[PDB]
């Protein structure tokens, strides 16, 4: 095996319309989708790794007034740097304190790495709850 | 492994610099930032943890000096040690 998430690829997909409270949905259901306006900015661009794509997502969040309006000043500083914003304490898991990008269909089962319709934004807690039920 | 960080090893000035680094995200990496947030939580001992920085209560001042004052007052109210 060689890891697909560590190889370059091309972002694809549509995302979904979300509201200014999108990150609240990250702690529910299968998490939040990639916002359509973020998909619109990243679609067809090449990224060096999934981590590079993840930085680009949070950079794009920082640039979008509606998707960043709910962040407080400290979280706005984080996303301005391409860092993931901190979740509420009650959604953290140990040293996992920030929103996570996860693949809905696992890459090992045919899911694509940079397919934005296959990526969900979750809190650490919601991710672990999902994983534990598998 | 790393022993608990203690707030009484910091002066108020030093603690204000640390909080400002967090609020500005003035770090080399996200990992370094989350390490500082963890250390902040260990030092304050405040049950709200990183929420003091990112999810302040309505009415709280979430500027760096605001957060430092909230921590100082809470520690005072709860019989804990203050700054160096």
């Amino acid at each position: 095996m060689e890891s697909k998430r560590n190889k370059p690829g091309k972002a694809t997909g549509k995302g979904k319309p979300v509201g200014d409270k999108w990150l609240d949905d990250a702690g529910k259901d299968s998490g939040a989708p990639i916002p359509d306006r973020i998909a619109d900015k990243l679609r067809d661009k090449e990224f060096k790794s999934f981590d590079d794509f993840r930085k680009a997502v949070w950079e794009e969040v920082s640039k979008d007034p509606e998707l960043s309006k709910n962040l407080n000043p400290s979280n706005k500083s984080s996303v301005s740097k391409g860092y993931s914003p901190a979740t509420p304490k009650n959604q953290q898991v140990g040293g996992r304190k920030v929103y996570e990008l996860h693949h809905d269909k696992p890459i090992s089962q045919g899911g694509e790495v940079y397919d934005m319709d296959n990526i969900r934004v979750t809190t650490p807690k919601r991710h672990i709850d999902i994983h534990r039920g598998k | 492994m790393e022993l608990k960080h203690s707030i009484s090893d910091y002066t108020e000035a030093e603690f204000l610099q640390l909080v400002t680094t967090i609020c500005n995200a003035d770090t080399s990496s996200e990992e370094e930032l989350v390490k500082l947030v963890t250390h902040f939580e260990e030092m304050t001992e405040h049950p709200s943890g990183s929420d003091l920085i990112y999810y302040p209560k309505e009415g709280d001042d979430d500027s760096p000096s605001g957060i430092v004052n909230t921590v100082k007052q809470w520690r005072a109210a709860n019989g804990k040690s203050g700054f160096k």
